[PDB]
């Protein structure tokens, strides 16, 4: 991250929350919120204040929740996406961890 | 050779997962001077019930955040174990038969960490290994 590494992360977020896809067939999108955003989230050495990454992390739940309840198109690519790009893992769990994560660097069955 | 009458579901079970190492467990009733053989729920609609199981809650040793105790212990069932079928859910959870980690928060009792271990006979491998290796085997 030398020329421009703060606004990685926020141009895939921006892309992902004007898309507004309730199927992500979007395969920028989708691959760049199962990429991009674990990568910003491990980035400590951009600074960008905690509502601006709260809010990116949102987005991607929503995506990854919207991805997971609308039908997809076996494992096997989407009929109209490469499988690397449209392929989301653990939706709920993921976004649960990135929140977790944010959390962490905001300043700190039956489970719940 | 005996003759014998097995369930059509089970016999389609025995292949269902184990067409590709498997294993054929079930209860033979010799009622009615006739051996039939038939899966343990048949076995329960035949006619006594009394169900013993393992839900046990090994205090844990690891003494770390509650995403640590709860989101992070639940993957040990991947590392080397085998014959365990595979479904994948978004919330997070391990449901392969009668196993379920995800319990509670992570230290509900006044001591250490304490998480809820459940397996069943034929699946006691994976549950007392989960239970053996956090007895003492996750030190901080």
């Amino acid at each position: 991250v030398v020329q421009h590494g703060v606004g990685l992360g926020e141009a895939l977020l921006e892309a992902e929350t004007i898309e507004e896809q309730e199927s992500p067939v979007n395969c920028f999108r989708k691959l760049f919120v199962c990429d991009v955003l674990p990568l910003i989230i491990n980035n400590h050495d951009v600074r960008l204040p905690a509502n601006l990454l709260y809010k990116y992390l949102n987005k991607a739940a929503e995506f990854y929740i919207n991805y997971v309840t609308r039908s997809t198109q076996q494992k096997y690519i989407i009929e109209g996406l490469t499988e690397k790009s449209s392929q989301i893992v653990d939706p709920w769990e993921r976004l649960f961890k990135i929140l977790n994560v944010v959390g962490m660097r905001c300043e700190w069955y039956g489970d719940i | 050779s005996i003759p014998v009458g097995i369930s059509l579901g089970l016999l389609k079970r025995e292949m269902a997962q184990g067409l590709l190492p498997r294993l054929l467990h079930g209860t033979l009733i010799m009622k009615d001077s006739n051996f039939r053989l038939v899966s343990s729920e048949q076995a329960l609609k035949e006619l006594a019930e009394h169900q013993l199981r393992f839900t046990c809650r090994v205090h844990l040793h690891d003494t770390r955040k509650e995403q640590e105790t709860a989101l992070r212990v639940y993957s040990h069932l991947k590392s080397v174990l085998k014959d365990h079928c595979v479904q994948h859910l978004p919330d997070g959870s391990v449901t392969v038969e009668s196993v379920l980690l995800q319990a509670a928060a992570p230290s509900e009792d006044p001591g250490t960490k304490v998480l809820l271990v459940s397996w069943t006979y034929q699946d006691e491998e994976l549950g007392s290994f989960l239970t053996s290796l956090l007895k003492k085997g996750l030190p901080q």
